[PDB]
């Protein structure tokens, strides 16, 4: 019904330092949204690290990585994260949701690295 | 901080209509929010609604994943999610995810999730 | 000297709001009884005097758990002793064609109403050597010693507006200052620690002497 | 003694602002026509008297079916008996060049008006022993018996302002007090439960008597 | 009797917000010209009598095209005939160091302004037997028939704040009120639909009947 | 006649607010030099008289580089001349003991203050034909002719409140209007457009003449 | 000449807002001590004169470490000196039915109270030459030296409302206006930079001179 898409669709990477991300939410209300999961293949989830779209992102992490960041530009977007080795090649993806703060129904698409 | 757990993950007939549970850490009960997941196979992830009973967000509700999304019973304390399930289509991964502060309200530990297999 | 004695007055001590209630919900109403002795720091100055007769400032605070404001209609309604309760979020009593109501939105500035004294006697009391009913007085019926009817208010219950389940948590915290202010009979003030809301029953076991105790007399 | 009789008169009794519609917009606009005898606490209170007269104040509550609050621009629009209706979204009507209207967000305070007393007659009238027209009066008629005239006022219109289509559900709560009340002839109170709008009609397999029944006559 | 003529006035008649306009931006800044015939509920009110003077209560209400309300920052700029007009979304003319200008977010309140009677004759005039110009009327020179110089009140430009483009649309609603009107000469009143703004041509076609006919003259 | 001559005096003429500044943040502070003289259509009015003298009501238009309005914090300060300046976005001189300040929200409504006539002289001038200081004047020294030192009001610093850094951009947008003005000797209007800011040097290869050419004489 | 003087008396050289403290939250709740002397630039100003007598208006600007708003509600308590400190996110003392407190959303204007002249004494003052108490003063009694007990106005705690852990974080910042002054006793200004709160003790390695030293006595 109502989506969105992170298009990158292969992050490719040889083993190294720099990579990015964009989510892109097109939802009806648009003051309150956050975001990003982690789903690791072997075993359990982190994720829980909100960038707010329009103001303050991060109630981030303070443990595990800290690397994750935040975004701009008034349009919906969440960006970069750090250089980790092969340890953390998981499949990262946007969370989105109806009414306010918690965890709903929304977070559609993935990305492989 | 330590690992939520879950039941383990088993299967159900097609018109049964059988809970599931996903036992605590053991820290704190019913003061955290909920969030139950619901992904087929072809790594599509879309997300059933939360606290308590407070699950029926945008359109689903529906397809007998998360009908009768229930509250609490206490005694495993993170136990919700009643459906109907269907013939053969229920055929997922669920999650559950609840908050244990420091990780406000959106997600603290998962459980590896339960497979609930309609195959019948 | 010029001391002046007008900040120590009766009117001046009492008129300060102090917390009488915290109403949750984790069906999105609640029928909350008035009974407002069940925080013990405004309990201690209304218990020093014997009959108190004065009007009211009351103030609903309302905010999530974690005090985070999301835009949310609520619906406060006044419930005198008789009328008919709520049930349900959408009963008929939520119509308000007799019942004082307020409509305030979570966002908005706290709402403020100013109740006048409402009670059969001519102040009230929160103490009453008596039982409110005649007949025999057994042993299984001592849940009315000093429960007085002049001082039951009826209730005050809250709801989300909507026909629908809304997805929020409420926990409304009500202020009352206390205006025109006249009392009587002062008396000792209270020691041991509170235990219940209708009653002065303390701990038999842990009596709290008065005055921290020291060593020796010289 | 020195008992007040002041807060048991007519104006006192009647100034509380009651519910009377609950207007649901599940093209985004509806036309609810006016009947404020739709819901049983106010319409007991009025129909105590034969005829009354008053001005009124009313008050719209407009929120999502859960309570929620969106930013969303909307337009009440009072119709008169005759007035052109609105048929679309967007249709002639509501350019407003003569019928009164409120723009008002959700997000906003509800909005008030005043509204006078605007009947033909001296006085409003919850019973009407007669038909309004002449000519024949056969079965099929019926639906016109205790149906005045004088008491229709036309009906009321709300819409979403924007010529597209909104996401958003509306709730509608309406609310009227009464001010500057003058009543006229007490009739006894209704103690049967309440059917339709527009009939005092009443289910005749379950007559609820008054009083709670009780034993015997010598004990309580 | 003592029925009041009170509210049957001239000055009651007009005093109802119409709407006037609506200003769409789908390089976000658009050059509205002033022409307030375009609507046919206010113009068939105000072409009853030929010259009226009046002041006027000019309202914005301005939202996205489906009533959504988003934080955008807008500036409206009244532009007299003879100043120089905007040309992109920062001109030199934003500068308003003469021009009279409105800054006010969506999601405020609408803004309101009292504008005073601008025209250089003694009244306005919605009706006009005669060319502006001297010199040759030939076929090609007939856009002109019926366009007096003195009711054209200059253009109203609005635009988008920041120097950057925005990503929202703007729909814009513009209502008039009408105070301290006085009126002369008044005219028959229009039947046929309206067509353009400029004149009063009508389809030839489809004459359209002021009443609405019946069967025979004996019975209705 | 009857036609007044109100709405054409020297007060109604100048209480118009024009724009004087665009400030834009593309370390979260600037430092923004005053000079009102750098748009031309506030400009052309002012130098139509030598001498002016007026209070004046200045307006902050704050916003993102489109319009979009977040909430953000803001703090303006008037820095007199003398005064010392803010060098980081957490400085010593944001403590304001001494100098005026605004804080006030982007969402707000625009803030408002009105400035006194705050020179030393009777009266401001947009023409000063002469040298500020004494000694030497060689060729290196030709930038302050017609620098007089009785209009530099100072400079005016914003920020972005907090101690950390905020990922908004901010355009602010002043405006001026004129009150209580009192001018003299007005001069010849000016034809050629404007260059800099602080002399009146014109593009002496377009000679724009004022009266727009014709072909003919008759 | 007609220069006045207005503007350089002491009533118009005090009343403007400066900084006193900065109040962070990285369990949501903070016991901050009142000492107002812990910014240089009203700290400069207020030590010029010995003795201060005046009244006062705090104002509290509220937002998270970057300046970003975002709806939390807050509650401020003001503890005079011997009330029961709160040890918790809720504690029994955060129901204030004896001391001031303010609850004002981070969203809203800052908040604004008034206090009166609260000290014991006849004024306030910034110097003491001696001991609050009496005994022996040995080696390891010396941070009581210029500590007067009249000058201790209580603490001031803030937190959040709710019972459960917000997840924001908080910068209060507290500005202090100055009316109704009265002073006296003038002193020589400070003219080493400070370095604690309660006593005037400088760097002694680094004697900054008060004039910027220059070369020659014959050549400026
Ligand atoms: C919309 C208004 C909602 C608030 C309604 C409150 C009105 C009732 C105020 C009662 C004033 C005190 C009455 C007695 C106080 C104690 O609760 C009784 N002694 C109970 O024992
Ligand atoms: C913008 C204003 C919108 C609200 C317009 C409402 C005005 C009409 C008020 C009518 C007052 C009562 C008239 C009669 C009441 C009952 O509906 C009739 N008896 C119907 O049977
Ligand atoms: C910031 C203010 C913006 C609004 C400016 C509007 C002022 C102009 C009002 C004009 C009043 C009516 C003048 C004539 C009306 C018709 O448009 C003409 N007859 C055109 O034919
Ligand atoms: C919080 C207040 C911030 C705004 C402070 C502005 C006050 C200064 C106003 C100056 C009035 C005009 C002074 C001279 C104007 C021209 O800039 C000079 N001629 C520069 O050459
Ligand atoms: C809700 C109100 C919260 C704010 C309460 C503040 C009231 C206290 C104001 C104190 C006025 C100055 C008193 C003395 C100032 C210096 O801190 C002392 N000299 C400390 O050494």
């Amino acid at each position: 019904d109502i989506v969105m898409s992170q298009s990158p669709s292969s992050l490719a990477v040889s083993v190294g330092e720099k990579v990015t991300m964009s989510c892109k939410s097109s939802q009806s209300l648009l003051y309150s949204n956050n975001q990003k999961n982690y789903l690791a293949w072997y075993q359990q989830k982190p994720g829980q690290s909100p960038q707010l779209l329009i103001y303050w992102a991060s109630t981030r992490e303070s443990g595990v990585p800290d690397r994750f960041t935040g975004s701009e530009s008034g349009t919906d977007f969440t960006l970069t994260i750090s250089s980790v080795k092969a340890e953390d090649l998981a499949v990262f993806y946007c969370q989105q949701y109806y009414n306010y703060p918690w965890t709903f129904g929304g977070g559609t698409k993935l990305e492989i690295k | 901080e330590v690992q939520l757990q879950q039941s383990g993950p088993e299967l159900v007939k097609p018109g049964a209509s059988v809970k599931m549970s996903c036992k605590a850490s053991g820290y704190t009960f019913t003061d955290y929010y909920m969030k139950w997941v619901k992904q087929s196979h072809g790594k599509s992830l879309e997300w059933i609604g939360d606290i308590n009973p407070y699950n029926g967000d945008s359109f689903n509700n529906q397809k007998f994943k998360g009908k009768a999304t229930l509250t609490v019973d206490t005694s495993s304390s993170t136990a919700y999610m009643q459906l109907n399930s269907l013939t053969s289509e229920d055929s997922a991964v669920y999650y559950c995810a609840i908050p244990y502060d420091y990780d406000e309200g959106w997600f603290a530990y998962w459980g590896q999730g339960t497979l609930v297999t309609v195959s019948a | 000297n010029h001391h002046s004695t007008q900040e120590t007055a009766i009117g001046n001590f009492f008129s300060r709001a102090g917390l009488v209630s915290i109403i949750t919900m984790p069906d999105g109403y609640v029928n909350w009884d008035i009974d407002l002795m069940g925080y013990a720091q405004l309990r201690r100055k209304c218990e020093l005097f014997t009959y108190m007769r004065f009007d009211a400032e009351f103030t609903f605070v309302v905010a999530k758990p974690n005090g985070v404001l999301v835009p949310q209609l609520l619906q406060y309604m006044y419930v005198p002793p008789g009328a008919p309760k709520p049930t349900s979020r959408d009963s008929f009593a939520w119509q308000t064609a007799t019942n004082p109501s307020v409509f305030v939105k979570m966002t908005d500035p706290p709402a403020q109403v100013s109740v006048p004294f409402m009670s059969p006697a001519s102040a009230y009391q929160w103490f009453y050597d008596g039982y409110p009913t005649f007949g025999e007085h057994l042993q299984a019926n001592d849940l009315d010693y000093g429960q007085c009817p002049n001082n039951m208010m009826g209730t005050f219950s809250i709801r989300t507006v909507g026909t629908e389940k809304s997805p929020h948590s409420i926990t409304l915290r009500v202020y009352m200052r206390i205006k025109h202010v006249r009392a009587w009979i002062p008396r000792p003030l209270r020691n041991q620690p509170y235990l219940f809301k209708t009653n002065p029953n303390y701990k038999g076991n842990d009596i709290k002497c008065t005055s921290t105790s020291r060593d020796k007399i010289t």
